[PDB]
């Protein structure tokens, strides 16, 4: 049939490939009464013309280095390995999307380096008491999961500057904590005191060793402590080949950009490193609190996994601003620090169970496409990122990419990074819009009408309008005009009256507002979606006047979102389980279900209805729908049998279960706050003891028989 | 849009001192205007940072301006046993300065304040200050409404109440047209935040040297607030002024917190007593929603409109989720006291960490529209991140999403251009406001002088058709007929204050579309097929219209003859002559294009008379008020008569109306375009049916039309069709008017759950039960007089088998329930109980108004009466709830049409572990009893039998 290539074209190779992604060149002279060159693979092998000059590229996605995954980690981390392929090559011809898969695995034990930051404002005081015993203990515990671990330690108080200080009295200033006859030190921004170290005696030794000092303001400036460390790797030491993790400890607000007004300080913050030998943060007086945006981009670009450790009043804050920054765990911290060690090593269990990808380097050019895959066959379309996953599992992923026409560079590359880790992969794509035949060149050829035009591979361009097939028609000449050779389906005007019908074809003109094509010139620009203003929506391009999407979008206007991303819930399930999601919203169709991912309702069925199945197979491994394996599918709650039957849980409700056996089972369903769904259960359930009628019917008969039996000897002696 | 941005004034000062923070205009007794500038670190006399005051006068080159003399020597004072000082040492004065009449305020909100008392002391706090200098009288004043001679242990004892030792006063100071300073203190009461009012004749009036501590009479503060949500929030950081309840009288105040509410922004408006009118929440949390507020009539409505800013805004990106760019909300003043609804347009910046919408200065009608016109500043805008402005004018439907002009900053990196912004202000006297920007990182300030605006129009008239076999005129120096025609161009220049003398360059071009050896028309004087005429408009208000003569070449010469002949005019300015600099600057009609054909198959009498005839159908009556309302507009064309030049459907829809989408029936290779326009107030949809068509043709278009919200439009909306013609004869045919009724209706769901849902108890106080029922308007519309009635079995005494703990709405719903619930304080084969039989509370609750998207919740606690349920244990208990809702009004104007109802019926069933119930053993009774007879009839027969 007609296709596409072989209409809106038929002009030159480079037309006659761009015009759609697929098409191939007779460049062999043949018969040019059927108008080949441009058309399917198949239409052409069908026309023969194939001496090996066949041009149809097909993008390749050739592996250049590739490494299997290393099992496990204990020495030699320099080629761990843990994220393949190291490195690929694409080539995508114009107009063409590929895509390639990744698989993300943790390689077991793997090195650890924790910096600890901490406040030291004055209620944070008895916490100070509760850490002078926790480098041991964390040393113990962490190395069940780790082999190798760093330690370093930092504290701050607030920013040095009025009126965050008591300035007066003057003995105040060495000693601001004078009303209450206490002993304090001088303000500080930020004091760097144990670099990372694997000495656990060195971290014992130097707690204890510091103080409390003073403050006016509640809000405490963490952000710039947090910065400063996360900028100055050659102060502290953070190693590329470890697994970086900042604990950040305060019991107050934060401040944000813009907020040295009060104070003076109008420079905007840079993330350059100022802290020296001293161990001293300078430019404190002097810098404005670092801006939101430009925090996360170096905790990204640096790889650090930020765990907040701050007390239930504004733990709902620290909540809300955790899911802006990525890779951040929250926790909540005592009022003595008693559970900083189960804290810290519940945060460092949650971290690795999360993984997200993110991309760098990657021009506006090109387009991709993500969709992620967990723990066994189920692939989740449009999603880059799993959850519910735990150490050594490994997770899939396939990235498409799609170019848009032909960028005038050749050469491109990009990034593809897991978050918290140095492995990541770099992906170069190369631009290949020209077709090898045009190498041959030949300028000027006798072919092109006794050499007077340029050839191509079997086409002859030929001057300022010389378009013939032989290169004379000419664009002064053609005087007399023919019929049923411009237009189609005679009866209506000629090159639907926008062009001029000359060389035998009709040629668009008013080249204003973009570019013209076609054969009968149907196909034009600046004719696209508008709605004040823009084109195509701003994200597709538009081809003959329909706005096609780039990827990650859908739709004849293209504003529709594909990913997933935005609508994805913590549970592990789209809109929480309880709708569907479209242009990246949740729309619930189970009734009575709002919110962001239908998770918010009131009125929704008590969990324990559609957990029986996992009750069930927990306690005898058996039930209905077995076949389809939904023991474990869709509860992650644990299960444990324990008899107490008192736990003071806060959101903990009673329910109750039926079985096949006539007796109630009653379980406690508890969802605590961090998420940890548990039930608790009793096993062997205490049914009452019913049967009481088999014995007696067994007394009856056998009294019954016994008569019997006297009757029968009485008749016998009688 | 007129700025020219290479005719620029620069003014410098000292260097590091930070010159050009703030800047405003000044305007003398005879109407000479200055600019006052503010360094907030200009080295004093002793060597040290205190900030200083610079008034630069209109000079065309700018350069060093005198600096205004104020006092910057410590003063300290004793009273009784108490000793006041002040230190003035980094003071930051002039950053803020304002100017009103003949007085000019410049604030100090870092200057030190300092009371001693023996031992005890109150603590050395920055209070700040400000300056008042009148220089036509030379008179020198100063004002601070935070100083005091309480001790710092008083407050502590009193938990620091009233604490205003850290008001920073005059961080954002404004003036209303009375004279009244307002000052923001946002570190008053404790890092909470407020303003002071005072005249500036009272404190002219009410200042005595050397007397540190006073207080005025008419002195007023804002009022302490315990609420949590105002701790740190910094209440005060830009403040304005603006009218909103419509009443000359009071003074509306509009003030900035972006910290408020746990670092969330928020805008207050409220009376000139201090009194929340509204609130205006931010979108995301620490995006410094409420850095900047400005008051300006941007729709010329007659309303006051408001627009925020917030620079920390974070928007989404493909290649990052996360980008720090900044937004600008505005929001436009409803008529009547309704208050300000979502935001009226949302503007967001393009460079990475621009801080877009940190200043925004109103412009007043820099154009001359008749619209008001401002401007954005972004400190760190633009590919450079060296900053930038961007000017938005305005319209009847708001401001344009794209930038009119942008302004680049010519100083180097760090200067930190585009900071603070001003206008509105007529400085050269040229009937246009010009632009003040001031840069403290590069220690300058950049004036831009607005050019004059011209409007031009431009109209083209040409015989509809030619006729070849008609020749009247003749070629030029030859005898030989050719047929000619008349082309005549109108153009005209409107504009205010223009200069007296302007000329324009006009070209006229005759078939554009075909070559230049290939053109069929020419001119009949130069025998060209394009002509450039100068043209001198200065001081000719009324349009100047010229006509010429073209004629057509000879048949022989070209073949085509259905391709329509193009004439195209074209206007632009003279080429930029010596100097450069232009003087005014043109935008409009600037080039017209217009399409003719020759007379074919419009009969004998060589007059085409098209006839044509149109029908509309229109499918989606029922429009509901505040929703996605799509109506499909099925329009049908035919023609009985003669082929119609240039013929389209044009469309005028109601103004919430919307064009998305439109499709040909007919032909599946059409290829129909249509395009919607702003003509006046109302965006017509023209679709260009086709050229010429021929004979019996019918077109059919079937178009999408969406209807946003409306309230005032009527019962119903009207939509206008028509077909346009160029013809002379029946240019256009019948109009057709279709008439949409607009119907407002809503539906409310109400749903209920109680919970455990299965309870087992075994065998004081029970377990708990909690039934919950929630109402939600799930419809577009809203409803009023929602009243709900909620019947539960028992009267809560000890005998009722239930008894209600407690019960809890949420939602503002009032409830009340009969008989009393809860009367004691407490410290701490299935049975069908219904309120129909067993005793009936009933609870009635009551919701006057009723919002769109809001979700009412009762509920309630109780326990199953322990005493009641040891007594008859083997019956199956299973209670029921039934709850009826209803509506009695609507807020809206169409009076149909009733509804909603609501029945809900939750039924909560109780277990006990293995009942003792009477095991039907009758049956096994009767079993063995027809057993024993069987055998004792068998045993008889086989004995009496023998
Ligand atoms: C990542 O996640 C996205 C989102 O889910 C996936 O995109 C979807 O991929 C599906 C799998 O290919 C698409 O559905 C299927 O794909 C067909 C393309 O392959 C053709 O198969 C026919 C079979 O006879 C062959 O002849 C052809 O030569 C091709 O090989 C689709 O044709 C088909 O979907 C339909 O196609 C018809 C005709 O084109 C359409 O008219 C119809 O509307 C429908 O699209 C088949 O069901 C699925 O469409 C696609 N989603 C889209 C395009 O929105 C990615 O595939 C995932 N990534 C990876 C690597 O799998
Ligand atoms: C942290 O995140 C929470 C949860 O996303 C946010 O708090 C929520 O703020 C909205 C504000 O629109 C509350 O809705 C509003 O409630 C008021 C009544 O208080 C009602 O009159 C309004 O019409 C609106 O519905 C919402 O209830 C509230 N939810 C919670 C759980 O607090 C907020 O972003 C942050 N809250 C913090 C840090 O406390
Ligand atoms: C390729 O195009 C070129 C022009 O770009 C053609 O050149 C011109 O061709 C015409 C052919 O009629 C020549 O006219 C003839 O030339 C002879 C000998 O010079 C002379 O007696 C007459 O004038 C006769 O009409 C013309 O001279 C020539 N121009 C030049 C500068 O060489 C060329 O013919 C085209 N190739 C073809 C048609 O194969
Ligand atoms: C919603 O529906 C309910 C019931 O469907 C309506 O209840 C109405 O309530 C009024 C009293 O407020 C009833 O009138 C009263 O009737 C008693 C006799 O039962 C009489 O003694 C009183 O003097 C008074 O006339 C009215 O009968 C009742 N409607 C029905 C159908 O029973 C309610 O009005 C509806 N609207 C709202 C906003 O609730
Ligand atoms: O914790 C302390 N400071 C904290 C910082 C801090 C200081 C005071 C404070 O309240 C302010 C409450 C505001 C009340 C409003 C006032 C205006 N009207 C409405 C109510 C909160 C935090 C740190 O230094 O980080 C601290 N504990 C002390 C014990 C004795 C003496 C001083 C002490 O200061
Ligand atoms: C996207 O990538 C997948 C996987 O590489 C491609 O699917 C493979 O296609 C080849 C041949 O077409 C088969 O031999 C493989 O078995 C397929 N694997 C899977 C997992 O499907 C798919 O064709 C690619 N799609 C595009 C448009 O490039
Ligand atoms: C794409 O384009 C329109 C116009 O921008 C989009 O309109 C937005 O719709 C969403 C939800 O539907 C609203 O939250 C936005 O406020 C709308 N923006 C504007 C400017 O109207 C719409 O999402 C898409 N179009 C269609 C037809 O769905
Ligand atoms: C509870 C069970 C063990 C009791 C059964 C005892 C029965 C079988 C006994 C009780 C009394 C007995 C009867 C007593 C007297 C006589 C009269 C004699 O001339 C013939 C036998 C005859 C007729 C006996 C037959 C057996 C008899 C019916
Ligand atoms: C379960 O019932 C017991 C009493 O039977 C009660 O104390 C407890 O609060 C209920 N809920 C949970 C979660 O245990
Ligand atoms: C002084 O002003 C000049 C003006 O160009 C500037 O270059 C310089 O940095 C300023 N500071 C000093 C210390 O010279
Ligand atoms: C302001 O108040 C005065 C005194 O009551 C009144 O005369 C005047 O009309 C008011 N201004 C208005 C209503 O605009
Ligand atoms: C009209 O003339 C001006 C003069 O420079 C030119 O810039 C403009 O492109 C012309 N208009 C068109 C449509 O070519
Ligand atoms: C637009 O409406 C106004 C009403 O004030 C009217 O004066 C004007 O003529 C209308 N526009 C046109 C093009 O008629
Ligand atoms: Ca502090
Ligand atoms: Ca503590
Ligand atoms: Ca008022
Ligand atoms: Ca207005
Ligand atoms: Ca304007
Ligand atoms: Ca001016
Ligand atoms: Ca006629
Ligand atoms: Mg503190």
């Amino acid at each position: 049939g007609p296709n596409i290539c072989t209409t809106r074209g038929v002009s030159s190779c480079q037309q006659c490939l761009a015009v759609s992604p697929m098409c191939a060149w007779c460049s062999d002279e043949a018969l040019p009464l059927g108008s080949p060159r441009c058309d399917l693979k198949e239409n052409l092998l069908k026309d023969n013309c194939a001496p090996e000059s066949i041009e149809f590229p097909v993008s390749e996605a050739r592996v250049l280095e590739d490494r299997p995954l290393s099992d496990k980690g204990s020495g030699d981390s320099s080629q761990v390995t843990q994220v393949s392929p190291q490195r690929i090559a694409l080539r995508l011809r114009p107009d063409d999307s590929k895509n390639f898969s990744i698989q993300v695995r943790q390689v077991e034990d793997y090195p650890v380096d924790i910096y600890y930051l901490m406040d030291l404002s004055y209620s944070m005081k008895d916490d100070l008491w509760s850490i002078q015993n926790l480098g041991t203990k964390l040393a113990t515990q962490m190395r069940k999961l780790t082999s190798n671990l760093r330690i370093g330690f930092g504290a701050f108080v607030d920013k040095p500057v009025s009126p965050y200080m008591y300035i007066s009295p003057p003995e105040a200033l060495e000693n601001p904590c004078y009303d209450m006859k206490t002993t304090c030190l001088p303000m500080f921004g930020y004091k760097h005191v144990l670099t990372l170290t694997d000495q656990v005696t060195r971290f014992n030794e130097e707690v204890k060793k510091q103080s409390v000092s003073r403050n006016r303001d509640a809000p405490e400036g963490g952000f710039d402590a947090i910065m400063q460390a996360t900028v100055c790797d050659e102060k502290i030491g953070w190693r590329n080949d470890a697994s970086h993790l900042l604990v950040f400890t305060t019991d107050a607000k934060t401040h944000i950009a813009l907020d040295g007004r009060l104070a003076g300080i109008v420079q905007p913050n840079d993330g350059q490193c100022h802290v020296g030998s001293d161990n001293h943060y300078s430019a404190s007086t002097t810098m404005d609190y670092p801006s939101l945006g430009l925090m996360t981009e170096k905790l990204s670009q640096k790889n650090i996994n930020l765990i907040f450790a701050v007390t239930e009043n504004v733990v709902n804050l620290y909540q809300n601003y955790s899911e802006l920054i990525p890779g951040t765990t929250v926790g909540v911290l005592s009022m003595d620090s008693s559970n900083v060690l189960q804290l810290i090593v519940d945060a460092y269990g949650k971290i690795r169970s999360k993984v997200e990808l993110e991309v760098r380097d990657l021009p506006e050019e090109l387009s991709l496409s993500f969709n992620a895959t967990c723990l066994n066959n189920e692939v989740i379309p449009g999603l880059k990122s799993c959850m519910g996953l735990k150490i050594g599992d490994t997770v899939s992923f396939s990235i498409e990419a799609k170019v848009r026409g032909c960028p005038q560079e050749k050469e491109k590359s990009f990034t593809i990074k897991p978050v918290g880790f140095k492995d990541s992969l770099i992906v170069q794509v190369t631009f290949d819009c020209d077709c090898a035949c045009q190498a041959q060149a030949e300028p000027n050829s006798h072919r092109c009408n006794n050499g007077n035009g340029t050839f191509e591979c079997g086409v002859c361009r030929c001057g300022p309008g010389w378009l013939g097939s032989q290169c004379e028609c000419s664009e002064e000449d053609y005087r007399p005009s023919q019929q049923d050779e411009c237009s189609p389906r005679e009866g209506q005007p000629v090159c639907s009256q926008r062009g001029e019908c000359l060389c035998g074809q009709c040629v668009c003109h008013s080249s204003d507002f973009g570019k013209i094509t076609g054969k009968y010139c149907e196909c034009d620009d600046f004719s696209c979606v508008r709605y004040k203003g823009e084109m195509c929506s701003g994200h597709g391009q538009c081809s003959c006047g329909d706005c096609l999407c780039d990827s990650d979008w859908t739709g004849y206007y293209c504003n529709c979102t594909t990913r997933t991303d935005t609508c994805m819930s913590s549970n592990g399930l789209l809109c929480s389980g309880r709708g569907k999601c479209e242009c990246g919203s949740c729309v619930c169709i189970q009734p009575g279900s709002y919110g962001d991912t239908c998770e918010k309702c009131p009125t929704c069925p008590d969990a324990c209805t559609f957990k029986k199945e996992c009750v069930e197979c927990k306690k005898f491994d058996r039930g209905a729908l077995h076949d389809e394996n939904t023991c474990n599918r869709y509860c992650r709650d644990e299960i444990e049998s324990v008899k107490e039957l008192k736990d003071t849980g806060k959101d903990a409700v009673n329910c109750t279960y039926k079985n096949e056996d006539d007796c109630v089972v009653r379980f406690q369903y508890y969802e605590d706050s961090s998420g940890k769904s548990i039930l608790y259960v009793v096993e062997e359930p205490e049914c009452p003891k019913g049967p009481d009628i088999l014995v007696v019917l067994l007394s009856v008969m056998g009294a019954i028989l016994l008569i019997g039996l006297a009757a029968l000897l009485i008749w016998k002696l009688l | 849009l007129n700025l020219d941005p290479v005719q620029l004034t620069f003014y410098a000062g000292p260097n590091g001192s930070q010159f050009g923070f703030s800047l405003d205009f000044h305007k003398d007794s005879h109407g000479r205007v200055a600019i006052v500038v503010g360094a907030p670190r200009t080295l004093g006399p002793s060597q040290e940072e205190t900030g200083g005051v610079f008034l630069c006068p209109w000079r065309a080159e700018g350069g060093q301006c005198p600096s205004l003399l104020f006092d910057l020597r410590d003063e300290t004072r004793n009273v009784g046993s108490q000793t006041l000082q002040t230190f003035k040492a980094r003071q930051g004065l002039g950053a803020s300065v304002v100017s009103w009449s003949d007085v000019i305020v410049a604030c100090a909100p870092w200057q030190h304040w300092n009371v001693l008392e023996k031992t005890e002391e109150a603590e050395k706090t920055p209070v700040g200050s400000c300056f008042l200098a009148q220089p036509e009288s030379g008179r020198r004043a100063e004002y601070s409404p935070c100083r005091g001679n309480t001790l710092s242990r008083i407050y502590v004892e009193n938990d620091f109440s009233w604490d205003k030792r850290y008001c920073e006063a005059g961080f954002s100071s404004v003036v209303t047209q009375a004279g009244e300073l307002v000052l923001g203190a946002p570190g008053g009461y404790y890092f909470l935040g407020l303003l002071a009012q005072a005249p500036v004749a009272d404190i002219f009036s009410s200042y005595r040297p050397g007397i540190l501590l006073w207080h005025v009479s008419s002195q007023s503060l804002s009022f302490d607030s315990s609420n949590p949500e105002y701790f740190d929030g910094y209440w005060g950081y830009s403040v304005a002024v603006g009218e909103f309840d419509g009443d000359l009288n009071t003074t509306e105040y509009v003030v900035g917190a972006p910290t408020w509410s746990w670092t969330l922004g928020a805008v207050e408006i409220l009376d000139s007593y201090y009194q929340r009118l509204h609130r205006l929440r931010g979108e995301q949390m620490a995006s410094y929603f409420g850095h900047s507020v400005a008051v300006t009539d941007v729709n010329g409505d007659g309303r006051h409109d408001l627009l925020v800013g917030a620079p920390l805004y974070m928007e989404s990106r493909a290649d990052r989720k996360l980008a720090e760019v900044g937004r600008v909300y505005l929001f436009l003043q409803p008529r009547g006291p309704h208050a300000l609804g979502a935001p009226s347009l949302l503007l967001t910046g393009t460079q990475l960490y621009g801080r877009f919408g940190s200043a925004i200065a109103p412009l007043g009608d820099l154009d001359r529209d008749g619209y008001n016109d401002i401007a954005v500043a972004a400190p760190y805008g633009g590919p450079s991140g060296r900053g930038q402005v961007l000017v938005f004018l305005g319209q009847s439907e708001g401001l344009r999403s794209r930038p009119s002009q942008v302004l680049d900053s010519p100083f180097p990196t760090g200067s930190a251009f585009g900071f603070s912004l001003r206008g509105a202000v007529d400085i050269d006297d040229n009937g246009y406001p010009d632009l003040i920007v001031g840069a403290y990182g590069a220690n300058q300030v950049a004036v831009y002088r607005a050019q004059p605006v011209v409007k031009a129009s431009v109209q083209l008239l040409v015989q509809d058709s030619l006729n070849p076999a008609v020749k009247s005129c003749v070629l030029p120096q030859t005898k030989t007929p050719v047929s000619c025609f008349n082309i005549q161009m109108c153009v005209g220049a409107t504009g205010h204050n223009i200069p007296q003398k302007l000329s324009l360059n006009a070209e006229l071009q005759l078939d554009r579309q075909k070559p230049r050896q290939g053109r069929r028309v020419l001119l009949l004087g130069s025998q060209q097929a394009g002509t450039t005429l100068n043209l001198d408009l200065g001081g000719k208000h009324s349009p100047i219209c010229h006509t010429t003569m073209a004629f057509l070449r000879d048949e022989a010469d070209f073949r085509d003859k259905l391709s329509p002949i193009v004439l195209s005019l074209n206007v632009s300015l003279p080429p930029t002559e010596a100097g450069m600099a232009p003087a005014v600057v043109l935008h409009g009609d600037t080039h017209v294009q217009e399409q003719t054909r020759i007379v074919l198959d419009c009969g004998e009498d060589d007059v085409c008379v098209p006839q044509l005839q149109l029908t509309a159908s229109v499918t989606g009556s029922p429009l509901l008020v505040g929703a996605d309302n799509v109506l499909e507009l099925q329009m049908d064309a035919a023609n009985e008569g003669e082929g119609a030049y240039e013929a389209e459907l044009a469309v005028h829809l109601p103004q919430g109306a919307h064009y998305m989408r439109a499709l040909s029936n007919v032909e599946g290779f059409e290829r129909l375009i249509c395009n919607q326009k702003k003509e006046n107030e109302t965006r017509v949809v023209l679709c260009e049916l086709g050229n010429p068509m021929k004979k019996n043709a019918q077109i059919g278009i079937a178009m999408l039309v969406s209807v946003g919200n409306l309230e005032e439009a009527g019962e119903s909306v009207s939509f206008q069709l028509q077909i346009r013609s160029k013809n002379s004869q029946n240019p256009n045919s019948k109009i057709v008017l279709l008439d949409v009724p607009v119907r407002a209706e809503a539906q409310v769901e109400l749903r209920g759950n109680s919970f455990p849902a299965s309870l087992v108890v075994a065998a004081s106080w029970g377990p708990k039960v909690e039934h919950t029922y929630e109402l939600h308007n799930n419809g577009p519309g809203t409803v009023n007089g929602l009243h709900l009635s909620i019947h539960l079995p028992g009267q809560s005494q000890p005998s009722d088998l239930l008894y209600i703990l407690d019960i809890q709405p949420q939602g503002g719903l009032q409830c009340f329930p009969q008989p009393p619930v809860n009367p004691l304080k407490v410290d701490w084969d299935p049975v069908l109980v219904s309120c129909d039989s067993a005793p009936c509370t009933v609870v009635q609750c009551d919701l006057q108004e009723m919002a769109r998207g809001q979700r009412a919740m009762v509920t309630v606690l109780a326990f199953l009466w322990l005493p009641s349920l040891y007594q008859r244990p083997l019956d199956q208990f299973v209670l029921q709830s039934h709850a009826w809702f209803n509506v009695s009004s609507l807020p809206y104007a169409v009076p149909p049409l009733s509804l909603p109802r609501g029945e809900a019926q939750v039924w909560t069933q109780l277990l006990r572990a293995l009942e003792e119930r009477a095991i039907p053993i009758w049956w096994v009774l009767v079993g063995v009893l027809g057993g024993l007879l069987l055998l004792t009839i068998l045993v008889l027969a086989m004995w009496k039998v023998g």
